[PDB]
């Protein structure tokens, strides 16, 4: 069975071609010990990975290899294809197909380097890059639309024609999980809780991902929280103090679609789709409209496609058929995808064989990757 | 009729297509290129003809 | 070939239902 | 006809009314047309008449239940100058009512000789209870001709859907999920963008054409020949006759 | 609309939300099943009863009348497509329905 | 309900839609075509013919 890893900016999504749902999903970090000195001499392993790295987060140094859906660090992305393989799947690489996936606008050096380290590192017989994006599409059954994926660390809306992303359209917004996490943090401290520590940051996160939800109307969820204590809700912290959240619960995703909200002058999520359905030909704009998908876990918010719905019926034409579509397992949509189009039998004969690129090098991952 | 010099085919977008298959003939006298229908290209590959081949071709 | 795949799944759904709602049928006439 | 199980009736039936290019459907008044409740036909021919009244009855209040809907043009075709006119006209209701005033044993019945000219010179409603030896008589006449030629499907697909792969799983049950998505076809009106498609590409061809002539023309205004053999410059002599 | 059929666990459980204000707007059973759950329909208030082609049913008691006479309704509607016989027995039990 | 009562009802978009597909089973296929377009300097009309291949192999 073909292996599909799906390199997210805050998690890695790994399995077996034709599976339902990742065997692996662990965070993307490397960690480092702080004082090398005093630990190297007892035998302690140079770096830690994945959830490894998270359990001793309060003695390592955590770094991300990949950056706004870009990767940063080749060593760690290395390190951590190693971890997947030997820890997390335990499979060896040289007898099994690996299927990589790549942020919109990847740089044609990142996938040469992805394509040599798969060859001459891991000795994978076969390899395939894919688009997240397009695999969010072919996870719904679709290929010809919109997705605005949000990740951990980057949100990007990619219009698809018949399988293939349009580059000219692609927009690219570097809000996320990640900056919603640290404004949930800000507002909390405003109103009293203070967390300083990554700890501290991984409860905000949790509480972010528990309790947060995306309002219809901001004015008037907004109104009613000043009027009444009845969207207040309470979360139990680890040394068991008790705190009341209120109004932060719905003000921290509205960043999403009002990034004035951390000072940024950038149009949100509804805008960003918008104008790139209106970079596409007026032809496939009612495809566009007709099937724009959701993906990626900063999308999970309850209420979300409510919200885009409407968003997207106020800004476009009312002759236009509107239908926003959130699969109940978005988060898995890129996996997901990368399962269905690794396990066709015509695909088969897509893999980029070792033998292809002795003879080609690494440059034949543009000829035969869209 | 004349010696074929070239069996190009003219790629287009639908409204791969192809719209025409340019022949080019050559005689003692001169080069000729004709703008032949599309389906020509069943009867060029059944005939096998190729660059440096003398055919004829009947109008009707 | 994606879409011919979600196609057959398509049929195998309606496949399905039809045979569920043709019990459903057949258990409603035979509770009278 | 009967010998069609109900499922397979109601299939066939469900398959008419979807399949708006089947032009007839042949039914069999023997068959058990009260499970068919809908039929999207206007029209009902019918090419005998049934001599059990009961059937008949049953015939006519089932075309009667698919009028409540739509008008209905209902044909009955009778060969004129024979019996069927006569079966037509008084039905088997007399006949019945003649055997009847006789007993209960119509094996044994005689019928008076002026209903026996009645319908063979060719030039009030009757109970089933009274009408059953009659229907035993049909019966058995019918049954005479007879001698003269004389794992439930849930568990099939139960044993179906556990072959099936994960990933197809769980495309089942993301289909199941968005039910309101059947409609996932970018169906449309191609034929307008077609339309303009069409005249719009004759236009860039007409264009390109005139380009390529263009391009042809300033190919020709050059030099064509700059060059002749040896052999025409000294091999050979010119000669006019 | 509420389509009260199944098994008792399922009947069970389409009973644990009549408790829910505004769970359904019309509910439709059986007649076997109306008079074998006739405790749970007296326990809600019905603004409308329907009866249909009551008189094909095959065994309408006396006791089967009291069971519908005791259910708390705000109006009774009777739906029939045959004459009534006008008999006494008949007439006495639609004057108390 | 009507997505519900669609489960009875919709004879027509689904069998439509199941019926008159675009596209067939996978494969190389070449495709003649031919169509009224109009003519450029009922309307004058002429008739052109395209061919279309499915892979750039065949």
């Amino acid at each position: 069975a073909a292996l599909v890893v799906d390199n997210g900016s805050g998690m890695c999504k790994a399995g077996f071609a034709g599976d339902d749902a990742p065997r692996a999903v662990f965070p993307s970090i490397v960690g480092r010990p702080r004082h090398q000195g005093v630990m190297v001499g007892m035998g302690q392993k140079d770096s830690y990975v994945g959830d490894e790295a998270q359990s001793k987060r309060g003695i390592l140094t955590l770094k991300y290899p990949i950056e706004h859906g870009i990767v940063t660090n080749w060593d760690d992305m290395e390190k951590i294809w190693h971890h997947t393989f030997y820890n997390e799947l335990r499979v060896a690489p040289e007898e099994h197909p690996v299927l990589l996936t790549e942020a919109p606008l990847n740089p044609k050096a990142n996938r040469e380097k992805m394509t040599q380290i798969m060859f001459e590192t891991f000795n994978t017989p076969a390899m395939y890059v894919a688009i997240q994006a397009v695999l969010s599409l072919y996870a719904s059954g679709r290929t010809t639309g919109i997705v605005m994926d949000s990740g951990d660390g980057v949100t990007h809306t990619v219009p698809i024609y018949e399988g293939y992303a349009l580059p000219h359209a692609i927009l690219r917004l570097d809000l996320a999980g990640r900056d919603l996490t640290d404004y949930l943090m800000k507002i909390l401290t405003e109103r009293g809780y203070s967390f300083t520590t990554t700890a501290e940051r991984e409860i905000v996160r949790d509480i972010k991902e528990k309790l947060c939800y995306v309002a219809l109307d901001f004015e008037q969820e907004m109104a009613t929280a000043a009027s009444s204590s009845s969207l207040e809700k309470s979360y139990e912290l680890p040394d068991g103090q008790v705190i009341t959240i209120g109004n932060e619960r719905f003000r921290c995703p509205e960043a999403l679609f009002q990034p004035s909200f951390l000072g940024m002058e950038s149009c949100g999520i509804h805008e960003t789709t918008f104008n790139s359905i209106m970079k596409c030909d007026v032809d496939i704009r009612k495809d566009l409209y007709a099937n724009t998908v959701l993906s990626g876990g900063t999308t999970m918010y309850p209420g979300i496609a409510d919200r885009m719905q409407k968003e997207i019926t106020a800004l476009a034409p009312s002759t236009m058929k509107i239908k926003i579509i959130a699969p109940p397992e978005r988060k898995y949509s890129v996996w997901i995808g990368g399962s269905i189009l690794a396990s066709l039998s015509t695909f088969q004969q897509m893999w980029i064989s070792k033998q292809e690129y002795d003879e080609s090098g690494p440059s034949i991952v543009h000829r035969k990757c869209f | 009729e004349g010696e074929v010099t070239e069996l190009t085919p003219c790629e287009t977008e639908n409204p791969k297509t192809i719209s025409h298959v340019i022949i080019g003939l050559k005689t003692a006298k001169g080069t000729k290129q004709l703008k032949l229908d599309p389906s020509i290209f069943e009867s060029l590959q059944k005939e096998r003809v190729e660059a440096g081949d003398v055919i004829y071709i009947e109008a009707n | 070939e994606i879409e011919c795949f979600w196609s057959n799944i398509e049929q195998v759904v309606e496949i399905k239902l039809r045979v569920e709602l043709e019990e459903k049928r057949k258990k409603a006439l035979n509770l009278q | 006809d009967e010998n069609a199980s109900s499922e397979q009736r109601q299939e066939l039936m469900r398959s008419f009314n979807r399949d708006r290019r089947i032009f007839c459907a042949i039914l069999s008044t023997h068959s058990r047309t009260t499970g068919i409740n809908l039929v999207e036909a206007d029209t009902v021919v019918f090419y005998d008449n049934d001599l059990n009244p009961v059937m008949d009855a049953k015939a006519q209040e089932w075309c009667d239940r698919i009028g409540r809907c739509k008008d209905i043009h209902i044909y009955r075709l009778v060969s004129g100058n024979s019996i069927e006119e006569k079966l037509l006209k008084n039905g088997t209701k007399d006949l019945i009512r003649e055997v009847a005033a006789q007993g209960n044993d119509y094996s044994m019945a005689f019928l008076t000789q002026r209903t026996i000219q009645e319908l063979f010179e060719v030039y009030e409603t009757i109970a089933p209870k009274i009408a059953r030896p009659f229907i035993e008589a049909l019966k058995s006449i019918e049954y005479l001709e007879e001698d003269a030629q004389k794992p439930s499907q849930l568990e099939e697909l139960a044993d179906f859907m556990e072959q099936l792969t994960p990933i197809e799983k769980y495309a089942l049950n993301y289909l199941e999920l968005f039910h309101t998505s059947i409609e996932q076809e970018k169906e449309r009106n191609s034929e307008d963008a077609v339309m303009t498609a069409v005249r719009a590409w004759e236009f860039w061809n007409l264009k390109t054409l005139q380009e390529r002539e263009a391009r042809l023309r300033l190919e020709q205004e050059e030099a064509e020949l700059l060059t002749y053999t040896r052999e025409d410059a000294y091999s050979m002599e010119y000669v006019y006759e | 609309i509420l389509s009260y059929i199944g098994s008792h666990r399922e009947l069970k459980a389409k009973r644990q939300e009549w408790a829910e204000p505004n769970s359904f707007h019309v509910c439709i059973t059986s007649y076997t099943q109306f008079f074998r759950g006739l405790t749970a329909f007296t326990r809600v208030r019905w603004k409308c009863l329907v009866i249909d082609e009551m008189q094909r049913v095959k065994g309408m008691t006396e006791r089967h009348w009291e069971a519908v006479f005791t259910l708390q309704s705000q109006q009774r509607l009777l739906l029939i497509d045959s004459p009534l016989h006008n008999t006494f027995l008949e007439l006495w039990t639609m004057v108390h329905f | 309900n009507l997505r519900s009562l669609e489960t009875y009802e919709r004879l027509e978009a689904d069998k439509k839609k199941q019926v008159h597909k675009k596209r067939k089973c996978p494969g190389p296929i070449i495709t003649y075509h031919s169509v009224t377009v109009p003519l450029v300097g009922p309307p004058a009309r002429c008739s052109r013919t395209f061919i279309t291949f499915s892979d750039d192999a065949t």
